[PDB]
RNA sequence: GUGGGAGAGGGUGGUGGAAUUCCCGGAGUAGCGGUGAAAUGCGCAGAUACCGGGAGGAACGCCGAUGGCGAAGGCAGCCA
RNA sequence: CCGAGGGUAGGGCCCGUGACUGGGGCGAAGUCGUAACAAGGUAGCUGUACCGGAAGGUGCGGCUGGACACC
RNA sequence: CGCGGGGUGGAGCAGCCCGGUAGCUCGUCGGGCUCAUAACCCGAAGGUCGUCGGUUCAAAUCCGGCCCCCGCAACCA
RNA sequence: CGGGGGGAACCUGGGGAACUGAAACAUCUCAGUACCCAGAGGAGAGGAAAGAGAAAUCGACUCCCUGAGUAGCGGCGAGCG
RNA sequence: GUGGUUCGUGGAGCCAUGGGGGAAUCUGGGCGGACCACCGCCUAAGGCUAAGUACUCCGGGUGACCGAUAGCGCACCAGUA
RNA sequence: CGAGCUAGCCCUGGCCAGGGUGAAGCUGGGGUGAGACCCAGUGGAGGCCCGAACCGGUGGGGGAUGCAAACCCCUCGGAUG
RNA sequence: CGAAUGCCGGCAUGAGUAACGAUAAAGAGGGUGAGAAUCCCUCUCGCCGUAAGCCCAAGGGUUCCUACGCAAUGGUCGUCAGCGUAGGGUUAGGCGGGACCUAAGGUGAAGCCGAAAGGCGUAGCCGAAGGGCAGCCGGUUAAUAUUCCGGCCCUUCCCGCAGGUGCGAUGGGGGGACGCUCUAGGCUAGGGGGACCGGAGCCAUGGACGAGCCCGGCCAGAAGCGCAGGGUGGGAGGUAGGCAAAUCCGCCUCCCAACAAGCUCUGCGUGGUGGGGAAGCCCGUACGGGUGACAACCCCCCGAAGCCAGGGAGCCAAGAAAAGCCUCUAAGCACAACCUGCGGGAACCCGUACCGCAAACCGACACAGGUGGGCGGGUGCAAGAGCACUCAGGCGCGCGGGAGAACCCUCGCCAAGGAACUCUGCAAGUUGGCCCCGUAACUUCGGGAGAAGGGGUGCUCCCUGGGGUGAUGAGCCCCGGGGAGCCGCAGUGAACAGGCUCUGGCGACUGUUUACCAAAAACACAGCUCUCUGCGAACUCGUAAGAGGAGGUAUAGGGAGCGACGCUUGCCCGGUGCCGGAAGGUCAAGGGGAGGGGUGCAAGCCCCGAACCGAAGCCCCGGUGAACGGCGGCCGUAACUAUAACGGUCCUAAGGUAGCGAAAUUCCUUGUCGGGUAAGUUCCGACCUGCACGAAAAGCGUAACGACCGGAGCGCUGUCUCGGCGAGGGACCCGGUGAAAUUGAACUGGCCGUGAAGAUGCGGCCUACCCGUGGCAGGACGAAAAGACCCCGUGGAGCUUUACUGCAGC
RNA sequence: UCGAUGUCGGCUCGUCGCAUCCUGGGGCUGAAGAAGGUCCCAAGGGUUGGGCUGUUCGCCCAUUAAAGCGGCACGCGAGCU
């Protein structure tokens, strides 16, 4: 039956997504995290 | 007055519809005169702050005349009476001399073919509008400015209406629908007559969904939920309140006066019995 | 048919004054009410009695009769 | 084919009967109060409405088959 | 068993709780009013305080035992 | 002409917890800690007495040792200092 | 009315200041633990000021530091699969 | 950090085989002082009926280291709101 | 280090055990190859066919095509593949999206607010599965195609020539521009039939050389035209309104139309050219290629839910915006500009393979689950997207071969009986569609109702009514009607398709709910009542700004209870809550300074500090019951007895009225009586000793309704007496692949005792050759889960209030 | 035995005890016969179908030679409900 995941590629951007992040200062801190840890993606991937 | 129906269905029983023959245009409005509007009971923080709203008919909303002084002296003719989705009330569409088109809500008594007009002039008849100074003492009178050039705040619902009953230096003592007793500026514009679609208040909705067409949404009581929800609520087997009771957010619901001692409005009302 | 008459005859809309009650103001003090007699009630948080204002509803005194009208029930301030 | 009638099914009417229940008639000397007949001690009666152990009481309107002092 | 209150003239209640005093209304008895009964008026009688034991100078009264009464409780199982 | 954004930890400023301790728990403690925010920089802060505080004394500020678990503080408790 | 201090309302001063009132320029004003006198100390309501201090992304030296289940999560193409 | 599941609301689109009952209204006729009304045809209302799609999840059976971390079979509720 | 249900890794047991993932289904020949049930071809068989076929969107991201491969991946095998290596493949001015519009929302000059980070906000901006906008048919590749190509159309920009005109916009106006249900007339997709047209070939096995049988009889297409539809007045005069100006728009007046009459736009039709084009035979194909042919290319009918499209009608709940578009004037410019037509030019970026109800997406899997739009043929059955078979197309579900035990699952049938089964007809059976007859209580007059209960149902021939289309005719199609016959056990012949009645409880009703053990008598619901709220409303979210409320205004809005409807809803205001009360009482800060104190020579400076004045709140007085709530006890009494209409007294703020009543409430209790039954702790009626009903936490009824819960009957049954037989998928045997929880180690018997009280393990005695397979579950206090009950811990968390103390709010 | 010994009743399957319900054998009798009463021996076998209730039990209908009482974790849920 329906589970949880229901991608939509349009979603993933304006969510988890780079500008997204960078909006809000929680946010800019998630990079900063990220980048400080080494992540290769900052960030997801969506097509 | 309340079209009624055979009872082929449970609820077209008691349902009852409006009597629209007073109705002189359907598939209107005036398209100059109307924008939209949309809401939820939601607020600008996306918050339920109305509880139990939602769904229902989409509306247009028909722009409406409540400063009947910008125009004064300019007479006009009753043009049509249509359906405001938005109010108890009908609307007038009438057309001025100017050529403006401007929307009115019908005084009971309106016919359309006749001429309207506003100001100190004004002959006293169903349909003008006047500063409250220059009406006589007793008129039936409705759509009332509270102060001076503000618009139209007071007796604005169907059958609703206001009288004058004697006035006092620059103010005048008025009879709201309320039963209130309230001085109200004289320089404050207000149209002679009564509302009318008078028999409004004989619908019967007759069924669940009508209330949902019209907005409304389940009402549940607090007798039915548990204790973080409500303060009444759990034990059950139902219960009585078991305390005096309350709205959800815990004030008292019987007889406890919410206006506030201090308003400086307080200094011009005497009543509501 | 014509010409005239009396009448609270019916329906509708309006409208007037007396009174009662309620409130607002004035003045004023120790009771008021009520009954067979009382008590309940009302009152020094200012009642009753008196003056002024106002709100509202109901019924129309004298004319009025042992009277008129109506099929009966019934119909009574005044105007259309 | 029709056909006495037998069967299956559903109605109608009438009689009988039924735990129980409603009043009613009737039965010398049981209990409670006094409503009515004399302003019957509240004139009575009345349709209706509410009430009350019971008779009755009270409201609104009605009928007379009720009415020598005093204001 | 468990906890609380109770038992007083014929009926119904005070008084106990603060030791010495037993009261109220009805009823009953005698008399009056009345042709007579009720109503009403004037007088009166009537009890050992459930019972047993203790405390004290003195116990309806304070204490304990039993005997009846009314009441609440008896849950997880 | 300048600002903006970034920087491991360190620094100042604005704000600021709870578990826990108290062998329960409110004052108290943990603690001006964790965290969040703003601004510095290679350091930051502080700094030249409207100071100490008993000696007719000492002389800006910072840091280390010591004074000293002293003076005090404290449901005069746990503790703090 | 509060915070800071060892100071938890305490005899509670000092430094700070959200609110009300509200001065003077040497004979002026703050302070020395309520307050008063005396004797001292110091000059608020403007600012800047190296060094001695903290820290370690980074470079180097040295270990009675580990030796692939240890030492960083990662000795290997790891903040990766 | 999450409303890509889920709950509500907002905006904008879409879907609902086929059958069955036959409201008001209108028309004509009767009726009447004039009406109410009665009848007939027409008409096509409704959180109306039957029943696919779509939405559900009633009862039972199976499954129970499953095909499946909710499934399958049979039956069954709504289906212009 | 031996233990921590320790941690990390390795390897065992279980065990060659269970399984190998839908019961749609396979068999043979030939080919390739070291090797073949599994790959390729043919033939036969079976399965889907409102799908299991085809197209689109999401999402996935080279999985697409071909060459060479088989270690692994593939639940077996693999020579095959979605797998390995490599190479190749996605072509657009017109399709989608962007150099267009605006929607919710978002963001945000101005502005507002907030310790900081930030929050808000008009214009603007961004934002789409909506609005706007120009491409149809075929052919071509191994693999792309409205993209390349062939044929035929079309749009914008740019520049030029001609003709026209007051030109000109971010501004004004028009339009765009809209619901739901029903729906006319005309079309098209689509489909059916033809004795008419075209075509390879066929006579089998008794018959048939035939008006035989099988195959096909279209596609696109500018202008012009025709049919059908949409939209639409014309002229003047005045004109104060449309935040400037308008000639436009609006408004008034007069004049002609009244009609698509015209003007105009779209649909279809036809149209120059263009292009397709079967069965069959042949080769030869993971695929399709010659021919059939020079193909034919036409009539009739059925007919949309699609089109004309802003069509029409009815109803109430009253049904987006903005740009493109046209019109109007403004500056400004009138050489310009704009319009119209022709011509040349110029016309960018991204998507484009493939999967796409699934082995390529979401579900750790090649997973019986989930996934939005469109097409979805034929026949028959009343209709239909239902059901059975079947086109095209696509599949036989990636372990097989045997055997024919128990047992299990799914299914079939059953003598006699018929609920005797059982908590319960659970289950299963009966019933079943359509037409016709017929149909009760009661009822809110609609219902109840498919009530119930019956009859018909096929085929052949005769006669015959009405309709659609054509002509009014045939033909074709739809709807019947009557008459006479035939066959079977049986004609909705197979498939899909109610069992019914009586009577209670609860809920009026359709709805809603615990995703994943509860669908209900719970929630909701129309409706009734109370209450607050005069509008910068009350209320709610927010520190605030602001917002919702509501662009609403008491016939409105918030809160609360009750819950259609009918008849109704008593008494008590002592306490509590709310409401009213200008007095009195007490009251904090502040005002007040009687008086007292410290210290100074003193002037002073500095502490205390009585009376008194002084808010709300509490006290006090009162009102309030669809506010919280509450609505008695003992004793006596009637000419049989019983009983008590009646009295007595004690208490209360007041003592339960109506109506119900062993109840969804009744303990005693299976109360007593009556009904039903041969027999009734249930159920129905009744009585009233109501432990412990009772009136909006509503009381008592109520037609209709219900996957609710109770009781009875009929019908019918494998539920049962009581089992039997049969089918298929497992189970069993063989080949291939091959798990799991669990496991101190094991050389693991019975009894009677004993033992921490329930011994394979200790004692005595009995019994017992070693090892397995198929089976059953009594025991290893069998596995699983550090018992959820219970207690403990000065453990924890949700919840309440007249617990304490705080805080927001007021 | 709380690092789990699933708990009433039904059903299925039984097995054992005897304090015997029946059948067999007996003594006594207030045993004429028949038919009972009571006590003794005896565990081989047998011990019904149904209404009510979840019920064990119990009541009841119709029969019977009889309609026995107990134990087996109130026998038996890795057997079912
Ligand atoms: N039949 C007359 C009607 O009945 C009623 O009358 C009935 C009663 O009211 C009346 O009862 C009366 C009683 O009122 C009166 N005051 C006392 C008297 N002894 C009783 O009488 C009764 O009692 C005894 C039995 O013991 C019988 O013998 C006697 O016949 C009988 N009347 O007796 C009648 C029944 O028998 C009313 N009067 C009224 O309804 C009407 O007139
Ligand atoms: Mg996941
Ligand atoms: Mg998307
Ligand atoms: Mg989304
Ligand atoms: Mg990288
Ligand atoms: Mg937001
Ligand atoms: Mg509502
Ligand atoms: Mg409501
Ligand atoms: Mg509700
Ligand atoms: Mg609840
Ligand atoms: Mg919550
Ligand atoms: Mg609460
Ligand atoms: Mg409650
Ligand atoms: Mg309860
Ligand atoms: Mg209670
Ligand atoms: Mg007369
Ligand atoms: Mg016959
Ligand atoms: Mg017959
Ligand atoms: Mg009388
Ligand atoms: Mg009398
Ligand atoms: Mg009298
Ligand atoms: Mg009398
Ligand atoms: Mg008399
Ligand atoms: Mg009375
Ligand atoms: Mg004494
Ligand atoms: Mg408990
Ligand atoms: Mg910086
Ligand atoms: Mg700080
Ligand atoms: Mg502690
Ligand atoms: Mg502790
Ligand atoms: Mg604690
Ligand atoms: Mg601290
Ligand atoms: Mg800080
Ligand atoms: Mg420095
Ligand atoms: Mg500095
Ligand atoms: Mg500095
Ligand atoms: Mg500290
Ligand atoms: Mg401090
Ligand atoms: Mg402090
Ligand atoms: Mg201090
Ligand atoms: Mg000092
Ligand atoms: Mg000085
Ligand atoms: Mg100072
Ligand atoms: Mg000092
Ligand atoms: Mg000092
Ligand atoms: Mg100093
Ligand atoms: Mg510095
Ligand atoms: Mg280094
Ligand atoms: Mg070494
Ligand atoms: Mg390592
Ligand atoms: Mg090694
Ligand atoms: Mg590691
Ligand atoms: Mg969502
Ligand atoms: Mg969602
Ligand atoms: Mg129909
Ligand atoms: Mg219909
Ligand atoms: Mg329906
Ligand atoms: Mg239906
Ligand atoms: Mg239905
Ligand atoms: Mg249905
Ligand atoms: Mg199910
Ligand atoms: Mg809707
Ligand atoms: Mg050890
Ligand atoms: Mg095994
Ligand atoms: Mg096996
Ligand atoms: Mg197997
Ligand atoms: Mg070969
Ligand atoms: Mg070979
Ligand atoms: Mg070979
Ligand atoms: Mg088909
Ligand atoms: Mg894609
Ligand atoms: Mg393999
Ligand atoms: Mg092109
Ligand atoms: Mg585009
Ligand atoms: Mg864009
Ligand atoms: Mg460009
Ligand atoms: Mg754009
Ligand atoms: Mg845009
Ligand atoms: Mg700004
Ligand atoms: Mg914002
Ligand atoms: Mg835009
Ligand atoms: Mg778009
Ligand atoms: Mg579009
Ligand atoms: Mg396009
Ligand atoms: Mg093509
Ligand atoms: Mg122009
Ligand atoms: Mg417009
Ligand atoms: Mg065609
Ligand atoms: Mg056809
Ligand atoms: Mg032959
Ligand atoms: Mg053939
Ligand atoms: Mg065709
Ligand atoms: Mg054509
Ligand atoms: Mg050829
Ligand atoms: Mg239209
Ligand atoms: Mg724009
Ligand atoms: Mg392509
Ligand atoms: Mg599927
Ligand atoms: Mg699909
Ligand atoms: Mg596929
Ligand atoms: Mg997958
Ligand atoms: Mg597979
Ligand atoms: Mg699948
Ligand atoms: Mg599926
Ligand atoms: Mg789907
Ligand atoms: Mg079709
Ligand atoms: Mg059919
Ligand atoms: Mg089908
Ligand atoms: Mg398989
Ligand atoms: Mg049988
Ligand atoms: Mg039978
Ligand atoms: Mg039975
Ligand atoms: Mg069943
Ligand atoms: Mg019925
Ligand atoms: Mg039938
Ligand atoms: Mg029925
Ligand atoms: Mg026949
Ligand atoms: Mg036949
Ligand atoms: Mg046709
Ligand atoms: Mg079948
Ligand atoms: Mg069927
Ligand atoms: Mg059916
Ligand atoms: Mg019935
Ligand atoms: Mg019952
Ligand atoms: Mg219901
Ligand atoms: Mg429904
Ligand atoms: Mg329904
Ligand atoms: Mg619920
Ligand atoms: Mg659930
Ligand atoms: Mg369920
Ligand atoms: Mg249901
Ligand atoms: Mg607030
Ligand atoms: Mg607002
Ligand atoms: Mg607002
Ligand atoms: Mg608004
Ligand atoms: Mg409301
Ligand atoms: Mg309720
Ligand atoms: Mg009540
Ligand atoms: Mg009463
Ligand atoms: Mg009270
Ligand atoms: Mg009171
Ligand atoms: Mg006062
Ligand atoms: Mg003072
Ligand atoms: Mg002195
Ligand atoms: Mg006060
Ligand atoms: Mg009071
Ligand atoms: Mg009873
Ligand atoms: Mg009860
Ligand atoms: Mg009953
Ligand atoms: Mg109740
Ligand atoms: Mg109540
Ligand atoms: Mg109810
Ligand atoms: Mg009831
Ligand atoms: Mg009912
Ligand atoms: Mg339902
Ligand atoms: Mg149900
Ligand atoms: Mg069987
Ligand atoms: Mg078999
Ligand atoms: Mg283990
Ligand atoms: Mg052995
Ligand atoms: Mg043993
Ligand atoms: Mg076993
Ligand atoms: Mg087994
Ligand atoms: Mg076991
Ligand atoms: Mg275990
Ligand atoms: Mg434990
Ligand atoms: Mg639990
Ligand atoms: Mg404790
Ligand atoms: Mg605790
Ligand atoms: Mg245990
Ligand atoms: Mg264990
Ligand atoms: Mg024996
Ligand atoms: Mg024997
Ligand atoms: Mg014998
Ligand atoms: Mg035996
Ligand atoms: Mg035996
Ligand atoms: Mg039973
Ligand atoms: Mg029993
Ligand atoms: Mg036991
Ligand atoms: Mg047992
Ligand atoms: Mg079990
Ligand atoms: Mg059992
Ligand atoms: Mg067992």
């Amino acid at each position: 039956m329906k589970r949880t995941w229901q991608p939509n590629r349009r979603k993933r951007a304006k969510t988890h997504g780079f500008r997204a992040r960078m909006r809000t200062p929680g946010g800019r801190k998630v990079l900063k995290r990220r980048r400080q840890k080494g992540r290769w993606r900052l960030t997801p991937a969506v097509r | 007055a309340v079209k009624k129906f055979k009872p082929y269905t449970p609820s077209r029983r008691f349902m009852t519809v409006a009597d629209f023959s007073e109705i002189t245009k359907t598939e209107p409005e005036k398209s100059l005169v109307k924008p939209l509007k949309k809401t939820g009971g939601r607020n600008n923080q996306g918050r339920i702050t109305v509880r139990f709203r939602g769904g229902g008919h989409k509306r247009l909303y028909r722009i409406i005349d409540f400063k009947r002084w910008d125009k004064v002296g300019i007479p006009a003719k009753v043009a049509a009476i249509e359906y405001d989705p938005n109010r108890s009330a009908r609307i007038a569409l009438l057309h001025y001399v100017d050529g403006e088109k401007r929307y009115i809500i019908a005084p009971d008594g309106l016919q359309v073919g006749q001429q309207v007009v506003a100001g100190p002039d004004a002959p006293i008849q169903v349909g003008n509008a006047l500063p409250l100074r220059f009406i006589p003492v007793g008129t039936v009178v409705h759509a009332v400015e509270l102060e001076p050039k503000k618009g139209a705040k007071l007796a604005r619902a169907a059958g609703t209406s206001a009288q004058i009953q004697g006035r006092e230096g620059d103010y005048v003592i008025l009879r709201l629908p309320s039963g209130e007793l309230r001085k109200v500026h004289g320089e404050c514009y207000a149209t002679v007559g009564a509302v009318g679609n008078a028999d409004h208040k004989n619908i019967v909705l007759g069924k669940a969904g009508r209330s949902r067409w019209l907005g409304r949404r389940p009402h549940v009581r607090g007798a039915a939920m548990n204790p973080v929800d409500h303060p009444h609520g759990g034990g059950e087997g139902r219960a009585p309140r078991g305390r005096p009771p309350a709205s959800p957010w815990g004030w008292q619901t019987k007889g406890l006066k919410t206006r506030k001692r201090r308003k400086p409005s307080s200094r011009f009302i005497i009543a509501r019995r």
